[PDB]
């Protein structure tokens, strides 16, 4: 199990972004998939949730709307589709999956 | 956390039990709680010794994994279909989550006669799930999704009960379930929840024994596990020195041993004490059960005698600390810091008096630097 996330940067507010996570190392297709984030100061806080057939998506209240998990499972990659950021996105989002995750990718948006 | 007091039901001889709400529309079920084990597994078909089972074709959200899990225990396998589905932990949760699940249709010896749950709930970590550690666990499911530490504790309130309830916190410790200090002691190794066991003493008593049989493959703590289980060496050794302290298929569990009232026999036999390594490896603490733990009652009130069960059994491979211990103590399984807990339990008492005792610090210069081989 590894993973690797990418697609954070700068943003401007009402902004979007795409972030990705490639995997390896396990058989993603069969696997849940997790995004967490970890604001600064604050608790991590769970954001969208994926089953491997990529047809239950679960998502937090505060993305409700605005974010899309999504996965290929050919290709090994999970996303994450973010619409109209504000500033308390500002987070390091983490792939996650069996209690492993990847060193994250941040996103702040000012 | 409060909402999660009391949230099992049971008692040691049995297993302790959760309830959980299963799919679209949910699908009630009692899940046995093991921290010996790492899958989420229930009933998939009718059986003989279960109420009630899981359909997979009655929710809506359940999605199938394309395979089946085989998983054997040392008495008793069974075989499951994998898939995911949305869970409620009514007592504890107000959302629902998703997590992987077998459904067994294929067992043997797993359902057994007596038993109320109809479903297992694996607590341990990733490493020992079935097909491979990639089976993301109930737990880790549950951490992710609900924002909670990378924590549980337990407690067991069913001393004293004939064997023939209590709450996990999940996410953290709860402070109304015990008094005193938590002693904690480094998980050795990330698969069962391995510590390391220094000494074994009955009555004030060392047994001669060196320390690495305590760690004879491994010890460890398993609530899925009934009895206190020891090496095959180490059991012989315990039996006879608590035999030649009190007054037989008893020790080994062939025949019940019988008293009537009057006779009081909870004070003819020795406390036995475990020592544990603690964060600083220059000291030990010691958890002791008294006798009300380890000479279980059969029967419970009603006749004017009692038979009584040896709560030890011997083991193969491991040193298990099993309920028989558990029901002593509040036990934290603090994934999170690498450690696991020990306060005891205000409940463990009968008669007003309390039926395991923790303390310490005790030097370390006597053993070895690592009993674990």
């Amino acid at each position: 199990v590894q993973l690797q996330e990418s697609g954070g940067g700068l943003v401007q507010p009402g902004g979007s972004l795409r972030l990705s996570c490639a995997a390896s190392g396990f058989t993603f297709s069969s696997a849940i998939m997790t995004w967490v984030r970890q604001a600064p100061g604050k608790g991590r806080e769970w954001v969208s949730t994926i089953g491997s057939d990529g047809s239950i998506t679960t998502y937090a209240d505060s993305v409700k709307g605005r974010f899309t998990i999504s996965r290929d499972n050919a290709r090994n990659t999970l996303y994450l589709q973010m619409n109209s950021l504000k500033p308390e996105d500002t987070a390091v989002y983490y792939c996650t999956s069996a209690g492993r995750r990847g060193p994250g990718t941040q996103v702040t948006v000012s | 956390f409060l909402a999660m007091v009391d949230n099992l039901q049971g008692d040691s001889g049995r297993g302790y039990y959760l309830e959980m709400l299963i799919g679209t529309p949910p699908q009630k079920l009692q899940i046995l709680v093991d921290t010996g084990s790492s899958n989420f597994a229930v009933a998939g078909t009718p059986h003989s010794y279960i109420d009630t089972y899981f359909d997979t074709e009655r929710s809506s959200t359940y999605r199938s994994k394309g395979f089946d899990v085989t998983v054997k225990y040392t008495q008793g396998s069974w075989t499951g279909f994998v898939g995911e589905d949305l869970v409620t932990i009514p007592k504890g949760f107000n959302t629902s989550f998703l997590v992987n699940i077998a459904t067994i249709f294929e067992s043997e010896n797993f359902f057994l006669p007596g038993i109320k749950w109809n479903g297992i709930l694996g607590l341990a970590y990733a490493t020992l799930a079935k097909p491979s550690s990639s089976l993301e666990t109930f737990f880790d499911s549950l951490v992710t999704q609900a924002n909670i530490p990378n924590v549980f504790s337990m407690q067991m309130c069913g001393a004293g009960l004939p064997v023939a309830g209590g709450s996990l916190v999940l996410g953290g410790i709860e402070p109304s379930l015990y008094k005193g200090d938590i002693w904690y002691t480094p998980i050795k190794e990330e698969w069962y929840y391995q510590i390391e066991i220094l000494k074994l003493e009955i009555g004030g008593q060392s047994l001669n024994l060196d320390c690495r049989e305590y760690n004879a493959d491994k010890a460890i703590v398993d609530s899925g596990t009934t009895l206190l289980r020891l090496p095959q060496k180490v059991f012989d050794a315990v039996v006879e020195a608590v035999a030649r302290a009190s007054l037989d298929g008893f020790w080994t569990g062939s025949q019940l041993a019988c008293w009537t009232n009057s006779e009081t026999p909870w004070s003819y036999f020795p406390k036995i004490s475990i020592y544990l390594r603690d964060e600083n490896s220059s000291r030990s603490f010691r958890i002791t059960i008294l006798p009300q733990l380890y000479i279980q009652p059969m029967m419970g009130a009603g006749l004017n005698y009692e038979c009584y069960r040896f709560g030890i059994s011997p083991s193969t491979n491991a040193l298990v600390i099993g309920a028989t211990v558990m029901e002593g103590f509040y036990v934290i399984f603090d994934r999170a810091q690498k450690r696991v807990g020990f306060a005891a339990s205000p409940c463990a008492e009968i008669a007003g008096a309390a039926v395991s005792e923790i303390s310490g610090p005790f030097s370390t210069e006597d053993v070895a630097s690592n009993c674990v081989p």
